[PDB]
């Protein structure tokens, strides 16, 4: 997976995260055409019967959460991320560290994240302290030995007022940011 | 070298990789829109970040419109073929095939979308026709790139799976993978865009292209036929919108199960007033855990695609319901049984499919 985000000078805004499931999805490309092809439909159930069995023509759910905030009727932020089962967690931490927390954006976006979506499965970045992590293990979490990346971030925010936008991307990849500043 | 911060005056790109971005920053200096720009990103995040997105696959777009004022998505998820089957993924005993060799089967593969989204956003907001905006893809497949760090990481980490199928002819040249930073060179691929271009989507979705893609599916097990990738086409969804904070957010419905919950999160969580502990506290780390394991269990019952299934949207972010998933967190005590809520009493009607937990 990957996202991404464009923002122009007419007020049109995109938010576009996309994939072919695992890195390099099934491996299988397409002979002569150079096509990788997605592995997508793992991401039903494997055993059926319930919302996301498999069924011809239905699509597997997905986490992708491309996603854009406005106040005042007028977009203002865009949000979104790769990661699997995290992405939620992802665009839902950025959020929070934008919005609750009030933190510049791209501090927000590096603020090391956490998922966990049952008992048996924890992740966190490096960054949550040591002694936290032993706090919350010791109620029962069960966060690993070692860190790991979580997501990849890339957003925008327009500032209305201003006349002015502003990009991050995650350092989890090695994205840019390119301002447009139109000699005319 | 490249940022990762910006400022503009009169816009903004941000993407995984600079060539990506380089690209969507140029259509933008060059009078195309934010929509013509990142049809023109995803065409080079295929060839210059491979392992994660193309046409190969499928994706989600989020499109506000600064004419209409709408805020539409461009649903390019892949469907299961025709000859998909409930159980396909489980063995003659009835239990699930291991998730990393599932991975790799032919039955794994959905009929893709994107280049069918990207068709779709140039139809609705396009003022540079898709043979402009591929150029510079067709381009960097033809002549190549240097592999960045997360590419090379990436063949290393997945050269068993390459070595089985074509793609070992692409990124195991000689038997062995690329470095960084040798050259990518995705001949094949820049054809592929070379017929697009000429003949449009119908080059992907029709004709010899698309009898060799099932073909191929068909080869590794999978059921695809011609008239699965004929019938293809995306939906136009709309977004699920919530307030918090003073911001109302525009988010993906299903069959993303991203929308409801980052917003059931969202409602779950604004109860906590969580910058009143310190950012890197233990108890706000607690109350996100806490949180995504009831939301988690919930997106496990009752989420799937719409077209299909009854998923309970109401019930899952009527505030009441809120209130009793937010009662179940402790910051003293842990839930060692967090299990899905009852949406169904917030709401009217009850699931067409059952609660079968899956394994691991």
């Amino acid at each position: 997976t990957t996202h991404f985000t464009v923002a122009d000078r007419w007020g049109n805004v995109v938010s576009y995260t996309t994939t072919i499931e695992q890195l390099f999805g099934t491996g299988i490309m397409v002979p002569d055409y150079g096509v990788i092809l997605n592995n997508e439909l793992t991401d039903f159930d494997a055993i059926p019967g319930g919302a996301n069995e498999v069924q011809p023509n239905k699509r597997p759910l997905s986490s992708m959460t491309p996603t854009i905030l406005f106040k005042d009727d007028k977009p203002v932020l865009t949000v979104g991320s790769p990661g699997g089962a995290t992405i939620i967690s992802s665009v839902l931490q950025t959020i929070l560290y934008h919005i609750e927390y009030g933190m510049e954006l791209k501090a927000a976006v590096e603020e090391p994240r956490i998922y966990t979506n049952s008992m048996s499965s924890y992740r966190y970045e490096d960054g949550v302290p040591k002694d936290v992590l032993s706090k919350l293990n010791g109620m029962g979490h069960k966060f690993g030995t070692s860190p790991v990346d979580i997501g990849n971030v890339q957003s925008i925010s327009i500032d209305h007022e201003n006349g002015t936008f502003k990009g991050v991307a995650d350092s989890s990849r090695n994205g840019a940011a390119i301002g447009i500043n139109l000699k005319r | 070298e490249y940022k990762q911060v910006d400022v503009g005056k009169d816009g903004m790109v941000a993407t995984a990789h600079p060539l990506a971005s380089e690209i969507g920053a140029d259509v933008l200096k060059k009078g195309g829109n934010a929509i013509d720009a990142a049809v023109a990103i995803q065409f080079a995040l295929n060839v210059t970040e491979p392992m994660m997105s193309g046409i190969g696959g499928g994706g989600f777009m989020m499109v506000y419109d600064g004419k209409t004022k709408d805020t539409t998505i461009i649903d390019s998820r892949e469907r299961a073929p025709a000859g998909a089957t409930p159980d396909m993924f489980l063995d003659e005993n009835g239990k699930a095939i291991p998730f990393s060799e599932r991975v790799t089967k032919g039955t794994a593969v959905g009929v893709p979308g994107t280049l069918k989204g990207l068709e779709e956003a140039l139809d609705k907001w396009g003022t540079r026709s898709m043979k402009q905006l591929i150029t510079p893809s067709i381009k960097l497949a033809e002549k190549g790139f240097p592999i960045d760090s997360v590419l090379a990481e990436a063949i290393s980490d997945y050269q068993e799976k390459l070595s089985r199928t074509a793609a070992k002819d692409v990124f195991l040249p000689n038997g062995e993978p690329l470095k960084e930073g040798d050259t990518l060179i995705q001949k094949d691929l820049a054809k592929t865009f070379k017929l697009i271009r000429s003949k449009g989507t119908d080059a992907f979705y029709k004709g010899k292209f698309a009898k060799t893609l099932s073909d191929t599916v068909q080869d590794f097990g999978g059921s695809m036929t011609e008239k699965d990738l004929e019938n293809y086409d995306i939906t136009i969804d709309e977004p699920i919108w919530g307030d918090y904070q003073g911001y109302q957010i525009a988010t993906t419905p299903p069959p993303s199960s991203g929308g409801i919950f980052l917003l059931q999160m969202l409602k779950i969580l604004d109860h906590f007033n969580l910058s009143q502990y310190d950012v890197r506290s233990w108890e706000k780390y607690q109350l996100l855990a806490e949180t995504m394991h009831l939301s988690y269990a919930d997106r496990a019952s009752y989420a799937g695609d719409p077209e299909f299934v009854n998923v309970p949207l109401k019930g899952l972010l009527h505030p009441d319901y809120i209130k009793e998933r937010q009662q179940l967190i402790n910051l003293d005590q842990v839930n060692k049984k967090p299990k899905a809520g009852d949406p169904w009493k917030y709401q009217e009607g009850s699931a067409n499919y059952k609660q079968v937990e899956q394994p691991k």
